[PDB]
């Protein structure tokens, strides 16, 4: 059975644990747990095809370079994350891809852009703005909800697409 | 709750500059948690700061608005994970 090492990557509090639950265990969580490192393992069916999916639930950057290269050198698809209500964690975006893309000795990486809490009021990042740094990568965005489910299923789905057809 | 002592030690109408007190263990990183006293589930901003710091800066605030402020520690120990509970204070502007 084919496996696809998924790695969840952005900034502190962005929704990075809630979206992975939501994928996995199909429900959110509204406490607020800081993570070290956690993996999640699941096998589903996409497009018809059975495989295992391995996401790594990464602590918010920045992380420590050393740790940072050990997941971004074996991880085959990046899920990158900010917060539609947190600018800084959208600025960030573009310094985690440089970083991947150097680990990986590539340009062309399996990676979607997700712009998360979409059900919130108040937000800072306009899409227009994470649409264009999306096509700028030529890489897909979406919005999501972890609380709402919003996208959720398409964001990780979209991502194993994008590594089947790199 | 890790780490103890949070407090504002200078604040403008934009910004806050916090302190605490490190445990007596390593810590691998902070972070730091902030949104208006009361808000919704993930109505707030985060970010991390490493373990050796123990003061940041918050800037961007709203002037004469009620923020609260929470710091986490995290890290690793011969028992395991470090996930010590956080701890909070509220300020004006
Ligand atoms: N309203 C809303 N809240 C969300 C959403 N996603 C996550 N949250 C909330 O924000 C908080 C942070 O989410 P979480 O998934 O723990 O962040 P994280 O990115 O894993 O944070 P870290 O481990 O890098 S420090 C949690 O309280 C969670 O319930 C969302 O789509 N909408
Ligand atoms: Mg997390």
């Amino acid at each position: 059975m084919t496996e696809y090492k998924l790695v969840v990557v952005g900034a502190g509090g962005v929704g990075k644990s809630a979206l992975t639950i939501q994928l996995i265990q199909n429900h959110f969580v509204d406490e607020y747990d800081p993570t070290i490192e956690d993996s999640y393992r699941k096998q589903v069916v996409i497009d018809g095809e059975t495989c295992l999916l391995d996401i790594l639930d990464t602590a918010g950057q920045e992380e420590y370079s050393a740790m940072r290269d050990q997941y971004m050198r074996t991880g085959e698809g990046f899920l990158c994350v900010f917060a539609i209500n947190n600018t800084k964690s959208f600025e960030d975006i573009h310094q985690y891809r440089e970083q991947i893309k150097r680990v990986k000795d590539s340009d062309d990486v399996p990676m979607v852009l997700v712009g998360n809490k979409c059900d919130l009021a108040a937000r800072t990042v306009e899409s227009r703005q994470a649409q264009d740094l999306a096509r700028s990568y030529g890489i897909p965005y979406i919005e999501t909800s972890a609380k709402t489910r919003q996208g959720v299923e398409d964001a990780f789905y979209t991502l194993v697409r994008e590594i089947r057809q790199h | 709750s890790v780490p103890t002592k949070l407090e504002v030690v200078a604040a403008t109408p934009t910004s806050l500059l916090i302190s605490w007190d490190a445990p007596a263990v390593t810590v691998f990183f902070y972070i730091i948690a902030y949104g208006e006293t009361g808000h919704g589930v993930g109505a707030f901003q985060a970010f991390r700061v490493p373990g050796s710091k123990s003061t940041a800066t918050i800037s961007g605030l709203k002037p004469g608005v009620d923020y609260t402020i929470t710091v986490y520690a995290r890290g690793y120990s011969k028992q395991g994970p470090y996930k010590p509970s956080p701890i909070s204070i509220n300020y004006r502007t």
